[PDB]
């Protein structure tokens, strides 16, 4: 039989995994100081990844792999996709951004550089600068300088893909799982965050009606559909009726390139496989669709939490491919993305 | 010729030693019976392995080495193993009984009684160099000598001889080849006290040679003549260019110069391909020189892909010439994660000896054609120290087996002490790797 | 490193005896102490035990009793007449199961002639690594006499390791009424003045003989088994494996007032089946439910010719499977020797040391039957008879139920 | 990708690869030291043999 330990107890998706590992009956939890276990849910924050690997006769996995933060930061995130030959600025998939940093390694006389260039061509020049709390979105570089009170100043995407009824944006939401193999699994069903407000393009102050993150839209709400979550086959069937394409083509196909292209770059920087220990995680990709139907990367979570309906199908998907495939127990959910 | 003395110090230090004085042997064609067929200067000469054996008049060549230990029993077959007679009685040292794995017994109780005798022996060794350049100090981390009486030793060293280099190899505790629980206090009270006199100092974790023992030479319950023999041949490699004609590392002190930029840290990552067992039935410049920055190769299990180099010296030994080298270099600077410090150029220091490495007859290593040892500074050997303080810090919380150290005549503070040295060193290790 | 072996009373001379014949046989001597063994390998460390005389073996052995009785029956069957005739040293008063006589009157009458025979055997040791009993708890002699030697010892050899083979009181089984009164003293002075102390519990040597083992069993059964134990956790100490007395309590004893053990033996059986076996209660010697407590350390020595690589796979497995038995806080505390040649009789064998916290239920079972007598002060003026004072009783019952707690502290720690 | 110091022997040679460019106690303190530590053990055998003789 095998044991693990629970590092981070706020963890939604593996206090579900914690509970389907413990049903299955083979599986003991020790208590997290205890380092004689098999699997690690380890904290957010500087788990100890030097200490894995060195308990003889126990084969160790944690749910985390070490310098995944390079994509799951998003200052981060700019720097990696800008200076990797792989991506190799050669990224059409991500939005114009800049790192900034505080008067209180950057670059924010390019950024001025491009802003200028752009208004001299009369072309449209809204951003918006984050690092609910602290985004500011402007069509002024010198309204989001003075934000300036380390942060990314990203371009605005001022002609988003709007669902109707209701002239509404919305953000998709895709888990990806790798494994101890890096085989990079997506997760069949993946999920829109809308926004119950109409857009509008002339008013970036009210911050809701622009951005999508179900905490904002929280508090109309649920009136187009519930929690302002809608799922695949509901999207699906919108873009059949709407716009006469699939999700598969129009949206899917560039996203999963992405997620490609992105943990492969990051492979042989923090793969295990010849290590002494080893590691799978959980990433959670967020998407935006232009009108054009292009896909942009917005950020990418390390730590993601997932949606109520999912959380049954994928905790237990992770479970079966990353868990039970090192610790084997006495119509797949998810999609390879092949290398 | 500038000479090193060698010092092997406890059970680990003292077989270690044996190893690598046998296949010294059989690098320069000594016999065990101590003659030298091929040096022609009798009872003379400057040679580079000069530096490493005196000769006598009647054409003897006898290591510059002192064995010491606090119970007979290892020493003992030393004095009657098959390369005896290579050894003066002077050289071995014995006490009656040993430090029982207590790093205070080894240090005040038995070292206070037994240092001046250890420092008389090599005084006489001393009296016989012309120009002394350091001294090659061999000992484990967990043993009471091994941690114990070495700090003292090099304390005394740094007194005695303040212009000379010092250079530990040091055996990293494992659970799988040691009975003793006590270690991981030994080896952090040992670190602390020797920190500010070792000039560079070459760590090997038990765990990584037993792994690359049962994994590439297929044997499945690795003995200490395993371990050793393989370490003898790292150990070989680093010590190639004292006994050798070369220009990379030829004095102790280019080692502190080209791997260590900082004082405290001085704790080179070594890795060394090919591996091969001898039953078995090859690699290029590039393949054997990529196998370097495999983890399952290197000395100590740690990461360097998540961590800074600051210095890093490429030991070739066999055929290689420099293009393929530089060749191999590029390809892999292409696909592997390797970075430097902001402050270091992101360089290699690179030397070749012609002379294939040797392997002693009937052992387990293959004789390769080619083998290369990489010795790089980087922050991620700081794992081991985590590793280690960690485990310390798990009985010292509960004040598990301090009284034995305490009732020596150890006060609870140098723990403490101790680790508070070790905690900053970690932080030193983390300014200089991690932004 | 040279042993002492010094043994008390009649449980304590039987023993010793038994131990002193299994041994010579592994070490190839016969009862003349002439070597007559087929491999060098048995003299290698046979110093550690014998005195060289001259092409025979003396065993550095020392005889103790205040009767005459029980040493006239060890000179009586082989070995007997192995031992140097001027090391048996004893009285004629006995000791009547009185604790007080043992140590303050009749015993204290004896005590310097059996330090003259520890000196002389000290005197040709080359290094002295240090001494072990082995006794009996319950009685006068052993347990009186046996504490009072250790004590004195201590005094001229305060930098040697003192360890004995102690046979504790039985949960159920007793044939002494003022037993509880002679073991509860005698712990207290085993808890400040021994460096390790194996527990030996006869109901529970009983059991094994009885039933997993062999109907009908007599104290010739259990001292065979007791000596099985005696030869095995001291295999390492007479055999080539690296090691000594002072190393060994170095690495099984994490505080001081903590270090009394449970023996266990095991056991054609394969190795997975001997790891198994060694570590369940029913090999047990002292009647303790390892699963009672927590594990501060273990010492497990494995004797034959046998897989290596086998019985490490086997040894990781148990721990990873019990791994809430053993403390957290006291990294890899679970360590393992291998000795190439096996006892007798048996292809291959395995000896179990363990430091658990279990052992409170034996002191404070101890501690029960104590208060119970002296809370009336029954048979107390048989030992104040002799000059006691009723605060030495309530010092010992309080330093072990002390004892007691400490136990339960790591125990929850 | 620049090569630099080659020196080269019989016995083999050696050189560097550059990739890109950057951008103690007195005898005394030891002995007062092992000296105290020899009286805290004297002292401790001095109470152990007190508390004896009591
Ligand atoms: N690689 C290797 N490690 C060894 C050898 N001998 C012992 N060790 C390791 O060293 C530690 C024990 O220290 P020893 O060197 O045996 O101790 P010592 O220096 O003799 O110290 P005392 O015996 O306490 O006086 C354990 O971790 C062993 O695994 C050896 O021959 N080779
Ligand atoms: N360049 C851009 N153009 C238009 N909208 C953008 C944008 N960048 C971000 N957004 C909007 O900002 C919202 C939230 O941004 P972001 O996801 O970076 O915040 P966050 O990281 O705190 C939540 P999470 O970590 O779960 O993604 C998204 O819903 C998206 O609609
Ligand atoms: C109450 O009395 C106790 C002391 C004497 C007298 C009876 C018996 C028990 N006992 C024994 C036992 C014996 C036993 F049978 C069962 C047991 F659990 C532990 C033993 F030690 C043996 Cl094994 N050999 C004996 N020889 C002489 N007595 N004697
Ligand atoms: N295991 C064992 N126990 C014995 C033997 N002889 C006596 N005992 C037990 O020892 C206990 C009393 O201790 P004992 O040695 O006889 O008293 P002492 O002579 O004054 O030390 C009683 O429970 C006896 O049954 C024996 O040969 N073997
Ligand atoms: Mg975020
Ligand atoms: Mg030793
Ligand atoms: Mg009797």
């Amino acid at each position: 039989m095998y044991t693990f330990v629970v590092r981070d107890e706020n963890s939604s998706v593996y206090a579900e995994v914690s509970r389907l590992l413990l049903a299955t009956g083979q599986w003991k939890r020790l208590r997290k100081d205890n380092p004689r276990f098999n699997l690690m849910l380890g904290e957010r924050n500087r788990l100890p990844f030097g200490r894995l690997g060195h308990e003889p006769g126990l084969v160790q996995l944690v749910n985390y792999y070490r310098g995944a933060d390079k994509l799951c930061r998003k200052a981060s995130l700019v720097k990696l996709i800008k200076t990797s030959p792989e991506l190799s600025e050669s990224c059409t998939w991500f939005p114009e951004s800049y790192v900034i940093y505080p008067t209180n390694t950057d670059e924010r006389e390019v950024f001025l550089a491009a802003y200028n260039r752009r208004r001299e061509g009369r072309e449209g020049n809204v951003w918006i600068a984050k690092s609910g709390e602290g985004i500011l979105i402007s069509s002024e570089a010198s309204e989001l300088l003075d934000f300036i009170d380390v942060h990314v100043i990203q371009k605005y995407l001022e002609k988003p893909l709007l669902l109707e009824p209701g002239h509404r944006k919305f953000d998709i939401r895709s888990w990806v799982l790798v494994d101890h193999l890096y085989n990079i699994y997506l997760y069949r069903e993946g999920v829109l965050r809308t926004s119950s407000e109409p857009y509008n393009s002339a008013n970036f102050q009210d911050k809701t009606c622009h951005l999508t993150n179900h905490c904002i839209q929280k508090e109309n709400y649920g009136r187009y559909e519930e929690g302002n979550e809608m799922f695949f086959e509901e999207f699906n069937q919108y873009l059949m009726d709407a716009l006469n394409t699939t999700l598969e083509n129009s949206i899917l196909l560039q996203i999963k390139h992405i997620i490609r292209s992105c943990l492969m770059c990051i492979e042989p920087a923090i793969s295990t496989k010849h290590l002494h220990y080893q590691s799978f995680q959980l990433f959670g990709f967020d998407f935006m669709v232009d009108e054009e139907l292009k896909v942009w990367l917005i950020e990418v979570n390390g730590a993601p939490a997932c949606a109520q309906k999912l959380y049954a199908e994928l905790c237990q998907g992770i479970v079966d491919v990353a868990i039970s495939s090192v610790f084997p127990l006495a119509t797949s959910i998810f999609i390879k993305l092949h290398h | 010729m500038r000479e090193c003395i060698s010092i092997h110090v406890g059970q680990a230090g003292v077989q270690i030693g044996n190893a690598c004085w046998e296949l010294y042997c059989l690098e320069h064609g000594i016999q065990p019976d101590g003659q030298m067929p091929s040096d022609k200067t009798i009872g003379g000469g400057d040679d580079s392995f000069n530096t490493f054996f005196s000769e006598t008049g009647a054409g003897k060549h006898v290591p510059r080495a002192v064995f010491v230990d606090l119970e007979p029993t290892v020493i003992d077959e030393v004095r009657t193993g098959t390369y005896r007679q290579l050894f003066h009685p002077e050289q071995l040292i014995t006490g009656k009984e040993d430090a029982a794995n207590n790093y205070a017994r080894g240090h005040y109780t038995i070292g206070k009684e037994i240092i001046d005798l250890v420092l008389d022996r090599i005084r006489k060794l001393a009296d016989q160099c012309t120009g002394l350049q350091g001294f090659l100090v061999f000992h484990s981390f967990g043993g009471g000598t091994g941690s114990g009486f070495t700090s003292l030793l090099m304390e005394r060293l740094s007194v005695d001889y303040g212009k000379k280099s010092k250079l530990e190899f040091s055996i990293y505790p494992a659970p799988q080849v040691s009975t003793a629980v006590v270690e991981p206090y030994n080896s952090i009270l040992t670190t602390h006290t020797t920190l500010e006199h070792s000039d560079c100092a070459f760590m090997v974790d038990n765990e990584a040679i037993y792994d690359i023992c049962r994994r590439n030479l297929d044997i499945e319950r690795p003995t200490y003549t395993n371990l050793n023999r393989l370490i003898s041949q790292i150990v070989s490699s680093i010590t190639a260019s004292l006994r050798f004609d070369g220009a990379l590392n030829v004095d102790l002190t280019e080692f502190q110069t080209n791997l260590v930029p900082y004082p405290r840290i001085h704790f080179p990552l070594a890795t060394y391909a090919p591996v091969i067992s001898a039953e078995k039935a090859q690699l290029s410049v590039a393949e054997i020189t990529n196998a370097c920055f495999e983890p399952a190769n290197q000395m100590v299990k740690c990461d360097p892909r998540h961590g800074k180099y600051m210095a890093c010296c490429l030991l070739y030994r066999g055929d290689v010439v420099p293009k393929d080298v530089n060749a191999a270099i590029a390809t892999i600077k292409t696909k592997r994660s390797i970075q430097f410090v902001d402050w270091c150029p992101t360089g290699f220091k690179v030397g070749i000896n012609y002379q294939p490495p040797t392997v002693v007859p009937g052992g387990d290593l293959a004789k390769v054609q080619r083998a290369v040892c990489m010795l790089s500074n980087t922050t991620a050997i700081a794992e081991a120290w985590a590793r280690l303080d960690h485990k310390f810090d798990l009985m010292y919380a509960k004040r598990a087996f301090v009284h034995w150290y305490v009732g020596e005549g150890m006060e609870e503070g140098e723990f403490s002490e101790a680790r508070e040295d070790m905690a900053a060193l970690e932080k030193d290790y983390e300014e200089v790797g991690v932004d | 490193r040279e042993i002492v072996h010094i043994q008390a009373g009649q449980c304590g001379n039987q023993i010793g005896a038994k131990f002193w014949e299994v041994i010579s046989d592994e070490h190839g001597i016969d009862p003349t102490g002439s070597y007559h063994g087929d491999s060098d390998l048995q003299l290698e460390r046979i110093n550690v035990y014998y005195n060289e005389a001259g092409n025979k073996y003396v065993p550095r052995a020392i005889l103790v009793d205040l009767e005459p009785g029980t040493m006239d029956s060890v000179r009586s069957g082989p070995f007997g007449q192995i031992f140097r005739p001027d090391n048996f040293v004893f009285g004629q008063s006995g000791a009547g199961n009185n604790w007080a006589k043992g140590h303050y009157t009749e015993g204290a009458e004896l005590v310097d002639s059996v330090l003259d025979v520890v000196r002389k055997e000290s005197e040709s040791c080359d290094c002295l690594q240090g001494f072990q009993l082995t006794h009996s708890l319950g009685g006068g002699t052993g347990s009186g006499m046996g504490t009072l030697l250790i004590s004195k010892i201590r005094e001229e050899y305060p930098d040697r390791i003192m360890n004995t083979f102690s046979v504790m009181p039985s949960p159920k089984v007793s044939d002494t009424v003022v037993e509880p009164y002679n073991a509860t003293l005698s712990v207290h002075q085993l808890v400040e003045n021994t460096d390790e102390t194996y527990c030996i519990d006869n109901e529970a040597l009983y059991d094994i003989c009885f039933r997993t083992l062999l109907t009908t069993p007599t104290y010739g059964d259990l001292n065979h088994l007791v000596s099985a134990t005696m030869s095995g956790v001291t295999t390492c100490l007479r055999f080539p494996g690296q090691a000594d007395l002072r190393k060994l309590a170095v690495n099984m004893v994490p505080f001081p007032r903590l270090h009394f053990f449970m023996p266990g033996f095991a056991p054609a059986l394969t190795v997975p089946e001997l790891t198994q076996q060694m570590f369940d209660s029913k090999n047990m010697m002292a009647a303790c439910d390892p699963r009672h407590g927590r594990y501060l350390t273990v010492a497990a020595i494995f004797r034959g010719r046998m897989s290596m690589k086998e019985v490490d796979e086997q040894m990781l497995n148990v721990q990873n499977k019990n791994s809430s038995y053993f403390v957290e806080w006291i990294p890899n505390n679970v360590k393992t020797a291998v000795c190439d040649i096996p006892p007798r009789g048996l292809k291959m064998s395995a000896t179990f040391i363990g430091n658990s916290t279990a052992i409170q239920e034996l002191f404070k079972r101890i501690s029960e039957q104590f208060t119970a007598m002296f809370r009336r002060k029954a048979f107390l003026h048989w030992y104040t008879g002799e000059g006691m004072d009723e605060m030495e009783f309530t010092e010992a019952e309080s330093n072990m139920n002390d004892l007691v707690s400490e136990y339960q502290q790591y125990q929850d720690a | 990708m620049e090569v630099i110091e080659l020196n080269k022997c019989t016995s083999g040679q050696s050189f560097e690869v550059i990739l890109k460019p950057p951008s103690d106690p007195s005898l005394e303190e030891i002995q007062k030291k092992l000296e105290a530590a020899e009286e805290r053990r004297k002292y401790q055998e001095a109470e152990l043999l007190k508390h004896l003789a009591e």
